[PDB]
């Protein structure tokens, strides 16, 4: 699976956690078999405007 | 307040909707222990203070 | 007292119940020894430790 979170909300996406993207967007299932690989893409994701 | 002198509040004889808590966009932090937010609907509480 | 054979026996049954149903009662470390408040009070993430 692949997206771009907000910063604060990269907490959200690991296992059993809650906030508005982990419930009303992405999911994470509680018994979760994977890594979170996250990196800081806020020189190629985000304008000026 | 100050965190020195905290201020405290008894509320009392209400009916409390915890949907808007939830249901907010801007909370930074909203950590909830022993209780969990969308379930606070379901009880009655005996006092609350905050 | 005559028949203490029995009631013994009869009281460490009773006993064994009672003590059974008393454990009940207690917490083991959870926030609380009645299961409905629990899961009345914290979801499935929280809930299940």
């Amino acid at each position: 699976d692949s997206f771009v979170i907000r910063g604060d909300e990269v907490r959200q996406i690991a296992p059993g956690q809650t906030g508005k993207i982990a419930d009303y967007n992405y999911k994470l299932p509680d018994d979760f078999t994977g890594c979170v690989i996250a990196w800081n893409s806020n020189n190629l994701d985000s304008k000026v405007g | 307040a100050s965190v020195y002198a905290w201020n405290r509040k008894r509320i009392s004889n209400c009916v409390a909707d915890y949907s808007v808590l939830y249901n907010s966009a801007s909370f930074s932090t909203f950590k909830c222990y022993g209780v969990s937010p969308t379930k606070l609907n379901d009880l009655c509480f005996t006092n609350v203070y905050a | 007292s005559a028949l203490g054979k029995l009631q013994d026996v009869v009281n460490q049954n009773a006993q064994a119940l009672n003590t059974l149903v008393k454990q009940l009662s207690s917490n083991f470390g959870a926030i609380s020894s009645v299961l409905n408040d629990i899961l009345s009070r914290l979801d499935p993430p929280e809930a299940e430790v």
